[PDB]
DNA sequence: AAAAAAAAAAAAAAAAAAAAAAAAA
DNA sequence: TTTTTTTTTTTTTTTTTTTTTTTTT
């Protein structure tokens, strides 16, 4: 076949990564190191190479990742063949910038069969995954023979007799099986036009890719779309079944997870190893104006503290939570909001939007099986994560109490007759609320302007209350901040024209009048991994400072609790200065962070009554 | 003979002409585009050969294969020079239209089997697009050799595998068949049509390349199409289920030239002057209100901050006020001019709530979102009477949505947050029925936190007036009896359309700075007025309402197409604004 | 705060339409 | 070998009960 090699020969070309930047040699390396057998290759660099090849591989997917996956395996060869010899085959998986195939579920027409598309959608799908044999071996006790038989992928006979009919026992262990699994993904509900129905498509997962995408999660998926046929009969409708055989799967969170950027952190964080934490903050929410202390908050939220697992199986929760209770218009919200365009896995939800069996787990049957089988629900789905909760005093008081253990022990357990099970549920819950009366009455005590009970509150680790005070120059400062915020457009990029339906940023006068998003986020999610321990005189500190916070003597006249002082607000300082101390790349809780967390708590445990 | 019925078709598609060739241009454009498919109609055929119309309509089934053939032919010879790699001539779909009046499904008789049948009806279910093959290769199971190019039929009719090269040795290769779109629709006969005591009739669809996807349910459809029955290897006995293949579909309910003409209206003096006064002539008085429903109209921009955060642009109105009032009327014409635009209760609408709902089908176990007013509504106006009437779920989620414009919603399933970009317009009356000054601030029972939301809430008013009485039942009969500078409905809408999606505008720094003045005196005076009475107003005034004047104004300026807002306009939506202050302020 | 009525969930049963395999001659 | 009747499976809908939720005293 002179088409084939010519492909193959193209292939490995490129493959043979040395006189140019040595970007694919280096990650044929990276594959044979960790240990893997597939290989994801960009396709912006099939056209930047070879335009040609880049159509083939696109218009013709079957034979040309045949080709293609030969001359991985060559080349994996050559750099080593030992290691190549582990592995019968050698996979590859697509990325990049599919021009006219990246599609969704309802713009997959029956043009793009035999063609690569990398489709975006939400799994409602995932089958049991199974072992699907490919190659069996069969060993006679009368004749002494082992007979292998091999099983093309052609997505069937399993011998049983020997020649002269001595019965064969198949060998299991010896026999080769990949594990396989079908999923159905759906169009996002959200670029799904509001009317008709949701439009789905079948996907087929070989080995490397069985569970890498779980049910109810956003995907890219990238492969090739075919026909299956049916099975044999004389008589056939000219209808067929059509699945997207997947070369690879990528989880849609990129969010969830280079030598330069690492250097930058540590200079950073070596700097100046005192107010990194306040600087952090004030750059939280840059839109925002004010609330310095509920933007420290909020960053101790997105660092969360650390973990205690003691010798028991005890488990002490290092996650925060938070509610701000407001006035209208006080940008609650809208902290929630660039609470979930930033913090990872940040589930969003509302007072009544997400109901009893929704907001947590559920439990229902199978229906198919006549099997129970678990539903994640809002939380669970949020571990080690963010869960928004908007409207918070809107919802019903039976969803409320079906949060204290999450909140609390980060776990819910959920038990039907049938089946049982405590979901892992170890998320930081930041809750919006507006007081009872719609406005905060300032002549009443805090209890009394908040409708939850005691033990609720004692729940959220910090609550924070944002009156709309209306001081003259305080009025004039937010007045500015917003409307060189409304003024703001883009650099270049507008000049006139309406929305279609580095350490520190550069400093505009429009909208400073702080460091990058995604430094910041950069920073955060390695900050996230240190585990600091307190340090004796931190210790010290901290317990002194609750033991006064309980006493009486730690409130004046006319000022009230803004929630019960009890053990977890102990934790609660631990757990906000564990906070503070992964700011600095601490790693020792030392005594700056023990005053920091002791001085937020103050503020946010007491409110004076007028 | 059939060669000499293509020739015919062949000189039909070249040499019609209307001077212009019609149909052989359309090819160049279309097949140029990548279309692949051209709308026959059926007339220009009926007279340039009044007996390939009439074969047509006796026998579709052949006869369109051949006209289909002479599109392709025609084509090849039009646009025969290609780059390598599409040089393959490409299969022309080709629908045909006509303005024959259409048949009603009841006269679908036994008779008209087989003939070219034009029907109205409305689509009530949609299929999946789907793979159906045109052609198919069968190999060999022994002998493995191979029977490539099975010509397969159109239409619900499989196809049989030969017996004979052992017996029924063939199986078919996935790979090498080639396949086309397919579709299947249900149609029900229009509900006008239906007798008084009647069921209505059904018939199945069945849609084609590109026709799949062309309609979705819902739509009031014009089908022309063969009368067909499935063949699928053969006490009613005999009886063969009958079904429609479609061939061309009407869906029943810009230019440069109107580009030039929207540029040349925004750039007049008083466009604005002309704008308000054209949005509800039949209605009297209200100017104010006029003028601020064109604002909400035109709406003010949407921001995206650098840290991602969105300030909505679309703006937000209450009305409240007797029953006497032409309100509803108002949010009537609101949801009939706006571009796109619904109409619904407060208790959402006959079958058609309000907000989204996620639900899961326990049988396919999908994610089937049933669409409320609001998401159906995205990126235009949702005209909510009866808005003080909500049901809790409702009012929560309206909460959210109105500010935030996303609908978060989080069912056992899954967790998603459907966008809902919509201009709410409320209207209302009184808690009593009747506003009373005697219990003025009493007559609202929102709660404070909801309207906050609105940008501008108008309060109206019939306590006392004798002229103006005489003058609105003059008026109102002198409309009964008739039954210039007012831009018509579909020309008012197109432009409000073009101003939306073209002009996005932004606040100069002189009306920033005047608009802070102004609102820090505002801000002021709401204190100061709250402490005298020593109550708190149930009509707050928050950042929110700067944020609402900064759309008015931004909306005046998009108005316009001027993109920056002036001081002047800044100034008149501060009198907007005024005007519902003295709702805030002089209420109490 | 607790009971009465309503609504929704969920599980089991029925129709049924169509494709494939085993038994019969 | 070739038909035929069954077998399933794969969707979908429908009905009863229970449970969950909402409204009233
Ligand atoms: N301190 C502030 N800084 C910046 N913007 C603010 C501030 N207070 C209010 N806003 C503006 O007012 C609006 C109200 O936001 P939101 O949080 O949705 O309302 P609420 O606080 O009542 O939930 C936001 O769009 C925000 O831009
Ligand atoms: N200013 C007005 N100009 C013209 N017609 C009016 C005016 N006010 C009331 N009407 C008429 O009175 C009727 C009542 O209006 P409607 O909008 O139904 O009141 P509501 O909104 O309270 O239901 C309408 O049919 C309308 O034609
Ligand atoms: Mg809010
Ligand atoms: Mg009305
Ligand atoms: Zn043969």
């Amino acid at each position: 076949d002179v088409e084939l090699r010519e492909a193959q020969r193209d292939y490995l070309d490129f493959l043979d990564d040395e006189e140019d930047q040595g970007i694919y040699q280096s990650k044929v390396r990276e594959l044979i190191s960790d240990n893997q057998y597939r290989l994801i290759v960009n396709v912006n660099d099939l056209r930047r190479k070879n335009e040609k090849r880049a159509n083939r591989l696109l218009n013709n997917a079957f034979e040309e990742l045949v080709a293609f996956q030969r001359a991985l395996k060559d080349f994996v060869a050559s750099i080593d063949a030992t290691y190549a010899k582990q592995y019968e085959e050698f996979y590859v998986g697509l990325e990049g910038s599919f021009g006219s195939k990246h599609v969704s579920p309802r713009t997959l027409t029956s043009c793009f069969l035999s063609c690569v598309v990398c489709v975006e959608g939400i799994v409602t799908k995932c089958s049991l995954v199974r072992p699907k044999v490919v190659r069996s071996v069969h060993y006679c006790p009368a004749t002494k023979k082992t007979i292998e038989r091999r099983y093309s992928d052609l997505t069937s006979v399993y011998p049983t007799k020997d020649e002269e009919n001595n019965p064969l026992e198949t060998e299991y262990g010896l026999s080769v099986y990949k594990d396989h699994q079908t999923i159905t993904i759906q169009e996002m509900p959200e670029k799904a036009p509001a009317g008709q129905l949701p439009r789905s498509v079948d996907v087929i997962l070989d080995d490397d890719l069985v569970d890498k995408a779980k049910p109810g999660d956003r995907v890219q998926v990238v492969g090739t779309y075919r026909c299956l046929p049916g099975k044999k009969g004389g008589y056939t409708s000219g209808t067929f079944r059509t699945v997207l055989i997947a070369c690879n799967v990528k989880q849609m969170s990129k969010d969830a997870q280079s030598a330069e950027d690492i250097a930058k952190i540590k200079k950073f964080s070596k700097t100046r190893s005192k107010d990194i934490f306040d600087q952090l903050a004030k750059s939280l929410a840059p839109s925002i104006h004010g609330h310095d202390y509920v933007k420290k908050a909020i960053l101790c939220l997105l660092l969360g503290g650390v973990e205690r697992d003691l010798e028991n199986g005890s488990h002490i929760r290092g996650d925060i939570n938070i509610l701000l209770i407001g006035d209208p218009s006080v940008a609650k919200s809208q902290l929630l909001r660039y609470v979930l365009c930033t913090a990872p896995r940040a589930i969003p939800t509302t007072g009544r939007g997400s109901s009893g069996v929704g907001l947590t787990a559920a439990v229902t049957t199978d229906q198919e099986t006549g099997e129970r089988r678990l539903e994640a629900g809002a939380m669970v789905l949020a571990d080690r994560g963010v869960v928004c909760i908007d409207e918070f005093d809107k919802m019903s008081d039976m969803d409320r109490t079906a949060i204290h253990e999450v909140m609390e022990q980060g776990r819910v357990t959920i038990a039907k007759a049938g089946i049982h099970a405590r979901l892992n549920a170890r998320c930081s819950v930041l809750a919006a609320a507006n007081p009872v009366y719609g406005r905060y009455d300032q002549y009443k005590t805090p209890m009394e302007n908040i409708g939850l009970q005691d033990s609720l509150l004692s729940r959220f680790d910090l609550l924070f209350i944002m009156l709309d005070q209306m001081d003259p120059e305080q009025d004039r400062e937010i007045s500015d901040h917003v409307l060189r915020m409304h003024r703001y457009r883009a650099p270049g990029e507008q000049d006139g024209d309406a929305m279609p339906l580095q350490i520190y940023e550069k400093h505009d006068n429009l909208l400073h009048g702080m460091v990058s998003a995604a430094f910041m986020k950069k920073y955060i999610h390695v900050a996230k991994i240190i585990k600091p321990v307190l340090t004796q005189e931190s210790a010290t500190y901290i317990a002194e400072e609750y033991s006064r916070l309980r006493s009486q003597d730690s409130m004046s006249s006319d000022t009230a609790r803004t929630s019960p002082v009890t053990a977890r607000t102990l934790e609660t300082l631990i757990r906000l200065a564990t906070a503070h101390a992964k700011a600095r790349m601490s790693k020792t809780v030392d005594l700056q962070d023990a005053e920091e967390a002791v001085e937020l708590v103050q503020y946010a445990y007491f409110k004076k009554v007028l | 003979r059939k060669s000499q019925l293509q020739r015919r078709f062949k000189e039909f598609l070249r040499q019609y002409r209307v001077f212009t060739f019609k149909y052989r241009d359309e090819l160049k454009r279309h097949y140029n585009l990548g279309e692949y498919w051209i709308e026959v109609e059926m007339e220009d055929l009926a007279s340039f050969d009044e007996d390939l119309a009439d074969y047509l309509y006796k026998q579709p089934a052949e006869h369109l294969q051949l006209l289909e053939e002479a599109a392709k032919e025609v084509a090849d010879e039009v646009t025969r020079p290609r780059p390598s790699g599409e040089e393959v001539l490409q299969d022309i779909q080709v629908m045909l239209k006509s303005d024959a009046s259409p048949s009603s499904i009841r006269s679908l008789k036994s008779d008209m089997m087989s003939h070219l049948v034009k029907i109205p009806g409305i689509i009530i279910a949609a299929s999946a697009v789907r793979a159906k093959a045109t052609r198919i290769s069968i190999q060999c199971r022994s002998c493995r050799n191979t029977l490539t190019n099975i010509a397969m039929r159109p239409g619900l009719e499989g196809y049989a595998l030969p017996r004979k090269c052992p017996l029924d040795p063939y199986f078919i290769m996935p790979d090498k068949c080639k396949c086309v779109d397919f579709q299947t629709l249900k149609l029900q006969e229009l509900p006008d049509a239906v007798p008084h005591g009647e069921m209505p009739r059904h018939m199945q669809l069945y849609c084609d390349r590109y026709l799949c996807d062309k309609v979705v349910p819902g739509n009031r459809v014009t089908i022309m199409g063969i009368y067909s029955i499935k063949k699928f290897g053969l006490v009613g006995v005999g009886i063969r289920s009958s079904y429609i293949r479609v061939l061309g579909i009407q869906v029943d309910t810009v230019s440069p030239q109107e580009e030039e003409e929207f540029r040349r209206l925004a750039a007049l003096p008083n466009v604005y002057e002309v704008i308000s006064k054209s949005i509800a002539p039949s209605i009297f008085g209200g100017t104010d209100m006029k003028k601020a429903i064109a604002c909400l109209l035109f709406g003010g921009s949407r921001k995206r901050l650098p840290d991602g955060l969105t300030r909505r642009g679309d703006i937000n109105l209450l009305m409240l006020g007797d029953p006497g009032t032409a309100k509803s009327q108002l949010l009537k014409f609101v949801e009939k001019c706006s571009p796109i635009g619904v109409y619904t209760s407060g208790k959402g609408s006959s079958a058609a709530g309000l907000t989204a709902s996620v639900m899961r089908d326990p049988s396919s176990r999908n994610f089937i979102m049933e669409g409320g007013a609001m998401v159906l509504a995205d990126g235009g106006v949702v005209c909510i009477d009866e808005f003080d009437k909500m049901r809790e779920d409702d009012r929560v989620a309206i909460h959210e949505a109105m500010e935030q414009q996303t609908i978060s919603i989080a069912k056992a399933g899954i967790t998603t947050t459907l966008n809902s970009r919509c201009s709410v317009l409320a209207a209302a009356n009184s808690v009593f029925g009747r506003w009373d000054e005697t219990k003025g601030e009493d007559n609202i029972d929102f709660m404070p936190t909801i309207l906050s939301r609105f940008d501008m809430i108008f309060i109206v008013k019939d306590e006392h007036n004798e002229e103006r009485d005489v003058m609105l039942a003059k008026h109102v009969i002198t409309l009964h009896v008739s039954a210039e500078g007012e831009i018509d409905l579909a020309k008012l809408k197109k432009f409000i359309a073009y101003c939306r999606v073209k002009c996005g505008p932004r606040l100069s720094a002189e009306a920033a700075e005047k608009l802070k003045n102004r609102y820090i005196i505002m801000r002021s005076g709401a204190r100061q007025h709250e402490r005298d009475s020593d109550r708190r107003s149930s009509i707050p005034i928050t950042v929110r309402q700067l944020e609402a004047i900064v759309r008015i104004a931004e909306a005046l300026s998009k108005m316009k197409l001027q993109p920056f807002a002036t001081e002047a306009d800044v100034e008149e939506a501060l009198r907007l604004f005024q005007v519902s202050t003295l709702d805030a302020a002089l209420s109490g």
